[PDB]
């Protein structure tokens, strides 16, 4: 295979190992909840802002609450996945070999019950970021624009 | 697409004709800006409308024009 | 080919009336035989000629190169 | 059948780069192949996905994803180069089969102790029509 | 099986996706599937045939239902001529402002569209008045379905499974059929139009309550004992009429006129009445033939047995031909579907001719709807025949069971009759297409008198013998002499005449040479298709370039690039190629249609003589300017109640063309770039956690050309749907 | 008068189109020289098309309520001059042309390639077969008389 | 397995498809019934790949060689991922 810069550098590798989807050193249910966070406090700005009732004052409400409906789709398709792909005694199917060579233990967010943790995290850090973004975007909301 | 296009902005934005005054009223009426955004626009404001003049070309000079655009759509 | 379209030219065009005026005269630089109706092809085209215009856009070279004589195309 | 196999050992591969032709999810899950042949001189030749790459000398070993780029590399080595060799399929349980000569002898030309795994003994006009061996198992090429 | 689907092990060891594909299209399939026998296959289909009646009945009773809880009949037996139908009410989270203003038409409290099914004339005719009526009939209807779908459970168990000779005791099958499904259901049915259909036209309320002491005669049952049965005739309608109630309205309910009725310009009901009172004992009589457990009647085999022609020109002739029908299914349905098609396309053609119901031959737009609704299915089902016949010779026929018989003689000289049909095909076409070329030029010179014009003198004559007059023919029924027309003077030629002289209607429209050369392009259109067709039947066993094809089966991809290129062999692929043309040919038919009435309506039919005859006309006349009040359905300045036609036109005009994005590109190249985008999702990193279950692979060649074909006829059937719909509605004219 | 059709030696429409005609043909024949060739020329199609409407109002052309010829091809030899002779004519000339490739290609049959002379004519065979399109008719007859035009059960190879 | 491969005694033992299969499938063997006295075999029919450029080879009366399809597998298909 080839490995030029983008694939293979100090810095790319580095950044690619600290987010939390192969930090294998904390529980996946947390994991699941930090990229829930994540996605909640992302998506609430297009949504809300260039909705279809972006020239009312109920704009906000709106964008937000469609956030959260969107998040709870995604959840739900993320434990179809896991029910769909992962059996429930089985083994993982995670990278368990690092770039040196060090014989990792199979990541349990690869599992079947670590995947629901993962998704019930998600689910919930999703609601948690929007209405987030909701309180930081419609009380305290002097230094930006919208 | 792109001769489609050249056609269209070139008889709504530049071409037609000038009035003694100095009053511009272009070939077309100047509809690209209010009617190109639309595909049923394009279908009712240029590719339906400015085609009157080759479907009626029978019995005139131009009629040759006219036959072309049955063969060649055959 | 650039044979061929000199020789229609100068043998078959109205270039010097089209020279006379270039505003409002349609250049024309193909006629049709007279024979199964066709006649009508050969459609006004001003300057007392007769002939099946063309859009080639042959006449605004010939009138840069400064033919405008028929004995220069032949 | 006094035809053993070789049991494809691990020695060096043909200097090259490394691209985007080699292996894939699939050779790690399921299986994939290696062939391995011994080189005159080294010289170049065209890898079956994707550019060009140089031999080394003594033995070499190659790993692919599909049988049919083997055999296609393999055809080509035969034809410009003149020289022998296999490949093997790989198990990710650590088996290694031997697979194209299973005798030595090029299956071009005739080796007597190979079976005679399906063969009809008709012309094929003969075959039957499905309704006469219909709502069965049977076929009417079989 | 361990896995979806169940019916096929084979399918449920693919890997790649192509397996959920093939899931679909190979599951109402019953020879492929694995474990299947003779008696099982059967009864399944009994079971299905109970789930398609389900299904039907469901469908109907969501008609009604609908009607009756949004719809107008009510209000609109008022006055039918000046409230346009309704369908049902518009709830779309998707509107603005303008888009609720332009759909509440037609009086009501919101956005509703125009019901343009026809129901309304139907549910009128019989004489229905109330939306309670209709809720009955939707309790009735929904009950039927649950019913419906209770047999078709419980014959699917024990202590009710029939065995297969049930199945193949085909005489006392057809004895019922013939007797009891067409005979008791036609008098049935004139019940309903002697006990409440006539009465209720003539302004009688009769229902499901006081039918007990009104009769249908003021001394009726009684006179038929009588013997003299004409005192059904004595009193009927006036010809100054009021459809709703009694002014005028005779006392008798069975005639025969032949005329239309003034007011509603449709057929009495008292004409309807007689024809199935008269069809329910043809019918039963009929179906008194076939032996069944009294040894009277016949045995069809003995009836199959004894026809040969002396001297064997024939054969050994229809002998076997009992065994080889009543052991394939598949032969019965390709005879089912072909009389199918063939009834339907005489329903769509009668259907405009002699307007059956009520105040219908009005709504301009429900008749053009009707029409090319009912041509199309029958097209759709002609084109399943032949395709089932040919599957009928891949799979069961039988060589020695059918030795120089008929069907085993056909095969014989498939290349006489091949040619033949091409020899037509190349003629009609050679010709009709020569005389359109020549037309269109010497009109594109000016010289409209120059052109070809033939007279349809052969179907002028025709309708001369029908009884039209405007011809001058004077010949049978439009003389004096003649013995049929001086013998029919006093049963219906009052009527008949009286409608096929006028003009204002529908029946017998002149004709000039336009019409002919549109007959010619439609006899083209039907020559080419059935020559399509009957290729992939009698070359589907095998021809000289792949002799053993019927041990392939039906449809495969083909047989090698080699020796010559074998694309599109499969008899599959013939009818495949077929279908274009089938689509092509009824689209022609209904162009013709369509625009002969449209100009009929608008009373220029001289419009239609003069230009219809050279190709750039129809381009102009037809499509360009009945297209203009379309086109501008929505624009920058707004949108109208033709918005949706407009927008379903484009989409039309967009499915259309996406079907030649599988026609054209062929897998390899789709192949090779789901390797690519697998490789690249493979080796993305945030994604290569998620894995995939069905390794992505192109679809198949046989599923391309399906999918494709099936984008075709979508975008080519919304299109002109929508077009039609739209033309007609801007205009109501 | 065949349901009703007017010959248009007789009715008006045929004429209102012939005066319609000729009548913008001379409104552009004066933009010109009386004497320009092109006019002179316009002129020539205008008593052209004259005596073309004045030829068809010779010839019993049952003639359109509209104003055009339509063609009546019912079998009556009365109006014989648009379908039966003209048939019959190219009919002829059709077993003509059909007769003699056939005479042809069955004469060249006999050599070691044929396909090198189906390419490449024998143009002196073929001229000298050419002429005989005289005998279709006839000669053909004869063939069909002793079954010399037709084959049996040879299907391939010849 | 997958698809499937037939051989009929109009092989005139003529070696082209062995020369012509793409992936090893199949070979020739002794017999008696040709000048050759060898015929075809096809013991490696899980790797046919299903091209028919084999019996796009077979220059016999119709064929000899029939490459027969059934059901789909992940090597009958040259899958590579
Ligand atoms: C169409 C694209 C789009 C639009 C209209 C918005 C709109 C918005 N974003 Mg935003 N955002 C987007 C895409 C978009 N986002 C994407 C793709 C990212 C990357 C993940 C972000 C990351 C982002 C952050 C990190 C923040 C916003 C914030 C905001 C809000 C205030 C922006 C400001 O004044 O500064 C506003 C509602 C700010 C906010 O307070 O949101 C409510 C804020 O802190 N956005
Ligand atoms: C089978 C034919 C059929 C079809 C195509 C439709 C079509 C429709 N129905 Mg419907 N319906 C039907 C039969 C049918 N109906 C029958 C038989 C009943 C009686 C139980 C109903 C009772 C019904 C209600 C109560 C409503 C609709 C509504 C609707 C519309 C929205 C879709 C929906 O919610 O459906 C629902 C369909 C079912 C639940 C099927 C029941 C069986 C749509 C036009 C909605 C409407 O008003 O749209 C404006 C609505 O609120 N339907
Ligand atoms: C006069 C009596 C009578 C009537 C009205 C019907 C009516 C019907 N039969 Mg039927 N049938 C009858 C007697 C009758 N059957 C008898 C006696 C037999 C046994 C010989 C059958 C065997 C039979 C079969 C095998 C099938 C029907 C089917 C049908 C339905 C055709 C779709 C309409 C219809 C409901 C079809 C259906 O949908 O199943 C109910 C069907 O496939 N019938
Ligand atoms: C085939 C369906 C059918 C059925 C179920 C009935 C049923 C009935 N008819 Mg009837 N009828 C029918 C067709 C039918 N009719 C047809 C086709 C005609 C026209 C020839 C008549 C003409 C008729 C008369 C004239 C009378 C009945 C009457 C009756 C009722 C008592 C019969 C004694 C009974 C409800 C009698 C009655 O009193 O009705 C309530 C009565 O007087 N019927
Ligand atoms: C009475 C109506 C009727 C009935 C009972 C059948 C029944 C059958 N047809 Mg059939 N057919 C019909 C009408 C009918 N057809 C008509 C009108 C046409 C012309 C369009 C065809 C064209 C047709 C073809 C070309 C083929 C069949 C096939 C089949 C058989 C398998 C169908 C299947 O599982 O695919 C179900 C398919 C799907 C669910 C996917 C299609 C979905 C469409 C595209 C959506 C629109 C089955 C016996 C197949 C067969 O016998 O193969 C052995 C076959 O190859 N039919
Ligand atoms: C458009 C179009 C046209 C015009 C045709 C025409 C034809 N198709 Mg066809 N087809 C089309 C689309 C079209 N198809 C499409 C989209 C499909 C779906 C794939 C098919 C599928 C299809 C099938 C499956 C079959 C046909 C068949 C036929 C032939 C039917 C016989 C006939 O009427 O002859 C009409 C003949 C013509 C229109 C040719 C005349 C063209 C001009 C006049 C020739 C002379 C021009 C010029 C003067 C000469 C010089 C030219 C050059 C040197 C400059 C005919 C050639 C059938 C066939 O083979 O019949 C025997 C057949 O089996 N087609
Ligand atoms: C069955 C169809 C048919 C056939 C085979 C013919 C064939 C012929 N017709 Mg005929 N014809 C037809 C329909 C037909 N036509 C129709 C529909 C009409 C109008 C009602 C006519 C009116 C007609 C007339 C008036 C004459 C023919 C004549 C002829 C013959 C010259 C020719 C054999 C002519 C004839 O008998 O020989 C001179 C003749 O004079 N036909
Ligand atoms: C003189 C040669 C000749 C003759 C006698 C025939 C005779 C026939 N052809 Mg035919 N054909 C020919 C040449 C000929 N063909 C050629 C060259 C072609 C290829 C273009 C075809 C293509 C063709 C098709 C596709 C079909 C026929 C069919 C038929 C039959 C019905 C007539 C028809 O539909 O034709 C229609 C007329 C034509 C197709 C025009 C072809 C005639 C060519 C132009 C004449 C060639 C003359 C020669 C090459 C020039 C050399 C002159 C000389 C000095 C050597 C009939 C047996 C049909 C059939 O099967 O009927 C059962 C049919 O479907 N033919
Ligand atoms: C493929 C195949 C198939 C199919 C086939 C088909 C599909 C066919 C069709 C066919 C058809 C589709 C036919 C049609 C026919 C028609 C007809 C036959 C008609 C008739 C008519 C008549 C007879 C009429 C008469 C009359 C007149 C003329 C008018 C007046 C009245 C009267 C009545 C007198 C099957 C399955 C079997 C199998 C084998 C193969
Ligand atoms: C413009 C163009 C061009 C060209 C073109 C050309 C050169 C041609 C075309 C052409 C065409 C586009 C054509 C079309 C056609 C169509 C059709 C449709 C046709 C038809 C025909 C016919 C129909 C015929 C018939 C006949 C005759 C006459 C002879 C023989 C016999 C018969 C009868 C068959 C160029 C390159 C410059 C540039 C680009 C574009
Ligand atoms: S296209 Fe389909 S059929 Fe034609 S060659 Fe390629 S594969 Fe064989
Ligand atoms: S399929 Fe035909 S070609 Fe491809 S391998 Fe099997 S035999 Fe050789
Ligand atoms: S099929 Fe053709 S190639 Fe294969 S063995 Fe028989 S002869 Fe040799």
């Amino acid at each position: 295979s080839l490995e030029t810069p983008v694939t293979s550098s100090p810095l790319v590798a580095w950044y690619l190992s600290n987010l939390p989807a192969y930090r294998t050193a904390v529980s996946p249910l947390l994991r699941g909840i930090e990229v829930g966070l994540a996605h909640g406090y992302l998506l609430v700005g297009p949504f809300a802002l260039t909705g279809p009732l972006r020239n009312t004052p109920v704009h906000g409400q709106a964008g937000t609450l469609g956030a959260i409906g969107l998040v709870s789709i995604l959840s739900v398709c993320l434990t179809m996945y896991g029910v769909a792909s992962f059996n429930e005694g089985e083994p993982s199917t995670a990278p368990v070999l690092t770039l040196t060579g060090r014989k990792k233990e199979a990541d349990k967010l690869q599992t079947a019950e670590g995947w629901s943790q993962f998704t019930g995290g998600f689910f919930f850090g999703g609601v948690s970021g929007a209405v987030w973004a909701y309180f930081l975007l419609y009380v305290l909301d002097l230094p930006y624009f919208f | 697409v792109v001769i489609f296009h050249f056609s269209w902005k070139m008889q709504s934005d530049v071409w037609g004709t000038i009035s003694d005054q100095g009053v511009v009223t272009h070939i077309t009426g100047g509809n690209f800006a209010q009617s190109s955004i639309t595909i049923n626009g394009w279908l009712r404001d240029f590719l339906w409308a400015q085609a009157s003049q080759v479907i009626q070309s029978y019995g005139s000079s131009l009629s040759a024009y006219g036959l072309f655009f049955l063969g060649a759509h055959f | 080919w650039l044979s061929g379209m000199y020789f229609h030219g100068a043998r078959f065009s109205n270039y010097e009336a089209w020279l006379s005026d270039p505003t409002h005269i349609g250049p024309s630089a193909q006629v049709v035989w007279p024979i199964v109706g066709q006649e009508i092809l050969n459609g006004d085209v001003g300057g007392g000629f007769r002939g099946i215009q063309i859009t080639s856009g042959f006449f605004q070279l010939w009138r840069a190169s400064g033919i405008t004589s028929e004995l220069q195309l032949y | 059948g006094f035809v053993p196999p070789q049991l494809d050992p691990s020695t060096p591969s043909p200097i090259f780069g490394g691209s985007t032709g080699g292996l894939l999810r699939k050779a790690q899950v399921e299986e994939f192949y290696v062939i391995t042949w011994t080189s005159p001189k080294e010289q170049v030749f065209e890898m079956p996905t994707g550019g060009a790459a140089i031999m080394r000398e003594g033995p070499n070993l190659l790993k692919l994803a599909r049988k049919e780029q083997c055999l296609a590399l393999g055809n080509r080595l035969r034809s410009k180069y003149k020289i022998a060799y296999q490949f093997y399929r790989v198990f990710p349980n650590g088996e290694v089969q031997y697979l194209h000569p299973k005798d030595g002898v090029y299956p071009e030309k005739v080796n007597a102790g190979r079976q005679g795994v399906g063969q009809n003994f008709r012309s094929i006009g003969k075959n039957v029509s499905p309704i006469e061996v219909k709502f069965t198992g049977k076929n009417s090429f079989d | 099986e361990l896995r979806f689907p169940r019916f096929s092990q084979g399918l449920a060891q693919d890997p790649t996706t192509r397996r959920i594909w093939f899931g679909i299209a190979t599951a109402h399939d019953f020879e492929s599937h694995d474990d299947i026998t003779e008696e099982r296959l059967y009864q399944n289909i009994f079971a299905s045939h109970f789930g398609q009646l389900a299904i039907i009945f469901l469908w109907t009773s969501g008609n009604l239902f609908h009607v009756a809880w949004q719809g107008n009949f009510e209000s609109w037996i008022q006055d039918p001529l000046h409230v346009r139908p309704i369908a049902h009410a518009i709830w779309d989270p998707h509107f603005g402002q303008p888009a609720v203003e332009a759909f509440t038409r037609g009086g009501a409290a919101g956005p509703v569209n125009i019901a343009y099914s026809g129901v309304y004339q139907w549910w009128y005719t019989i004489g229905l008045r109330t939306n309670e009526d209709l809720y009955t009939g939707a309790l009735f209807l929904l009950f039927l379905s649950t019913l419906s779908l209770i047999a078709s459970w419980l014959h699917l168990q024990p202590k009710w499974k029939p065995s297969l000779s049930w199945f193949k005791n085909a005489e006392s099958r057809l004895n019922h059929h013939l007797s009891g499904l067409f005979g008791v259901s036609s008098l049935a049915w004139t019940g309903h139009l002697v006990h409440v259909a006539i009465p209720a036209s003539r302004g009688e309320y009769v229902r499901w309550n006081n039918f007990l002491d009104v009769l249908p005669y003021p001394q009726g049952l009684g006179p038929l004992l009588t013997g003299q049965w004409n005192l059904y005739a004595q009193n009927p309608d006036s010809s100054n009429h009021l459809f709703g109630t009694a002014q005028g309205a005779g006392t008798a309910i069975l005639t025969l006129l032949g005329g239309f009725h003034p007011q509603t310009q449709s057929l009495w009901l008292t004409d309807m009445a007689h024809h199935h009172l008269a069809i329910a004992f043809i019918f039963l009589i009929a179906g008194h033939m076939y032996r069944t457990n009294f040894g009277i009647g016949h045995s069809i085999k003995d009836l199959l047995e004894a026809h040969t022609p002396p001297g064997g020109r024939l054969g050994r002739g229809h002998k076997g031909l009992y065994d080889t029908i009543n052991n394939s299914i598949h032969f019965q349905l390709g005879l089912a579907l072909a009389s199918l098609g063939v009834i339907t396309s005489l329903v769509a053609q009668h259907m405009y001719s002699l307007p059956p119901y009520a105040f219908i031959a009005q709504d301009f737009t429900t008749q053009a709807a009707l029409y090319t609704h009912h041509q199309y299915i029958a097209g759709f089902i002609m084109t399943g025949a032949f395709a089932h016949g040919a599957i009928f010779f891949i799979r069961d026929y039988n060589p020695e069971q059918n030795e120089d018989n008929v069907l085993a003689r056909m095969l014989d000289h498939k290349e006489a009759i091949i040619s033949h049909l091409s020899w037509a095909s190349l003629f009609l076409g050679f010709h009709t297409l020569g005389l359109y070329v020549h037309n269109d030029v010497m009109l594109a010179f000016g010289t409209p008198e120059k052109q070809i014009l033939i007279e349809p003198i052969f179907a002028q004559w025709i309708q001369s013998a029908h009884g039209k007059t405007t011809y001058g023919f004077d010949i049978l029924l439009s003389s004096t002499n003649g013995p049929a027309f001086n013998a029919g003077r006093s049963l219906w030629l009052p009527g008949w005449l009286n409608a096929v002289n006028e003009n204002s209607n529908s029946l017998f429209l002149t004709i000039g040479p336009g019409d002919f050369l549109v007959h010619h392009a439609i006899a083209l259109g039907l020559h080419t298709t059935t020559l399509i067709l009957v290729k992939g039947a009698l070359d589907a066993r095998g021809s000289k370039l792949m002799p053993d094809k019927k041990d392939f089966g039906y449809s495969f991809p083909c047989d090698g690039p080699g020796r010559g290129g074998t694309c599109d062999i499969s008899a599959w692929d013939a009818f495949y190629l077929a279908v274009f043309w089938m689509l092509n040919t009824i689209g022609w038919v209904t162009f013709y249609w369509h625009w002969k009435h449209i100009t009929l309506w608008q009373g220029n039919v001289s419009q239609f003589n003069e230009s219809s005859t050279y190709l750039m006309g129809w381009l102009r006349d037809y499509l360009w300017l009945n297209s203009s009040q379309l086109i501008n359905g929505y624009n920058p300045f707004g949108m109208n109640s033709l918005s949706v036609w407009a927008w379903m036109f484009l989409f039309g005009h967009l499915v259309w063309a996406t079907g030649f994005m599988f026609l054209i590109s062929w897998r390899g190249y789709w192949q090779e770039l789901i390797e690519t985008l697998a490789w690249a999702h493979e080796r993305t990193p945030l994604a290569n956690l998620i894995r995939w279950r069905d390794k992505p692979v192109a679809l198949s060649i046989v599923q391309a050309r399906l999918v494709g074909l099936a984008h075709f006829s979508v975008g080519y059937i919304f299109t002109y749907a929508a077009f039609l719909i739209a033309s007609t509605s801007g205009k109501f004219g | 008068d065949i349901a009703g059709l007017t010959p248009c030696k007789e009715s008006k429409a045929f004429a209102k189109r012939e005066k319609q005609s000729v009548k913008k043909l001379n409104s552009s024949l004066k933009k010109y020289a009386p004497d320009s060739a092109p006019a002179l020329a316009i002129q020539a199609t205008i008593d052209k098309t004259k005596r073309r409407f004045e030829n068809y109002g010779k010839f019993g052309l049952l003639c359109g309520s509209d104003g055009l010829p339509h063609l009546i091809v019912s079998g009556d030899q009365r109006h014989w001059g648009e379908f039966i002779t003209p048939g019959v004519l190219f009919l002829y000339i059709a077993g003509w042309i059909g007769w003699v490739g056939r005479s042809y290609l069955i004469a060249v049959s006999g050599e070691k390639k044929p396909a090198m002379r189906e390419i490449i004519i024998d143009v002196e065979l073929a001229a000298r077969i050419i002429p005989r399109g005289f005998i279709w008719p006839v000669a053909a007859y004869r063939e069909l008389i002793n079954g010399d035009l037709v084959v049996d059960d040879a299907d391939i190879g010849y | 397995m997958s698809h499937s491969v037939k051989i009929y005694d109009t092989c005139i033992g003529c070696t082209q498809c062995v020369r012509a299969c793409p992936t090893d499938v199949l070979e020739m063997i002794p017999w008696d019934g040709c000048k050759a006295k060898q015929i075809a075999s096809a013991p490696r029919t899980e790797d046919c790949v299903g091209c028919k450029r084999c019996e796009s080879a077979c220059p016999t009366d119709f064929l000899s060689v029939r490459v027969y399809l059934g059901p789909e597998t992940t090597r009958s298909m040259a899958l590579s991922y």
